[PDB]
Order: C-alpha cells, then sequence, then structure tokens
C-alpha cells in the first residue's frame, strides 16, 4: 500500500495522487510494464482506500521519496517484484524506466 | 537506482489500484510499483 500523495502517471490527467485517483474513483489510464519490458497503457480496474497502515519513508539515491508499507513490491533491475523494505535491507536496485510516456 | 535511508512515519491513510494484466503500474521518475 503506497501513501497519498505518491504520483501515479496517468495518460489522461498526467500525475495524480494515488489517494485523489482512490477516493474520487478517478477512471484513467496508467502505465504498466511487460514480462519481457515493454512499457505499454492500460485502465485501472479496481481503487483501495485501505485505510491507515504503518508508513515508511524511503529515500532514494536521486532525491525521490517513495512513502509506503514495507511489504509493497516495486521492480528490480532484474525485473522482480520485491517488497521496497527487502530491496532496501538488501540493497538491490530498483528499476527505473525514464521513457514513460 | 539506489534507496539510501529508510524512516517511520507512523500510521497514515494508504492506497492501492488494481490493474489486470501485468499487476504493476508506474509512478513519478519511472518507478515500477505493484498492485
Amino acid at each position: 500500500c503506497l501513501s497519498y500523495e505518491t504520483e501515479i502517471l496517468t495518460v489522461e490527467y498526467g500525475l495524480l495522487p494515488i489517494g485523489k485517483i482512490v477516493e474520487k474513483r478517478i477512471e484513467c489510464t496508467v502505465y504498466s510494464v511487460d514480462n519481457n519490458g515493454n512499457i505499454y497503457t492500460q485502465p485501472v480496474a479496481q481503487w483501495h482506500d485501505r485505510g491507515e497502515q504503518e508508513v515508511f519513508e524511503y529515500c532514494l539515491e536521486d532525491g525521490s521519496l517513495i512513502r509506503a508499507t514495507k511489504d509493497h513490491k516495486f521492480m528490480t533491475v532484474d525485473g522482480q517484484m520485491l517488497p521496497i523494505d527487502e530491496i532496501f535491507e538488501r540493497e538491490l536496485d530498483l528499476m527505473r524506466v525514464d521513457n514513460l510516456p | 537506482i539506489k534507496i539510501a535511508t529508510r524512516k517511520y512515519l507512523g500510521k497514515q491513510n494508504v492506497y492501492d489500484i488494481g490493474v489486470e494484466r501485468d499487476h504493476n503500474f508506474a509512478l513519478k521518475n519511472g518507478f515500477i510499483a505493484s498492485n
């Protein structure tokens, strides 16, 4: 689970805070990555207000911050989906697309 | 890209969105978040 302000890239609107997306049930199209690393687009098919949970702030090398729950999986450079806390503990590298749109 | 540090924030409102194909999506800088 991700904090309110974490921004998601939408085709129609650009970057939106997931909190706003969820709490307004915003229908929008987002970008996903392939089994083989191809980028494509698809619609959001579900919306979850999870309520309150324990959140950590993970500061990245580039100044980016991710505020999430420990278990929240992110894509590694090797293409695996691993909980961000384990990525942090194991000093693993996050995949970063750079060429989304 | 590496995660430099980690700090606790306490409880706060959190969220998830759903996607039907490859259950992931992109965030601001090109990070790929699950769900």
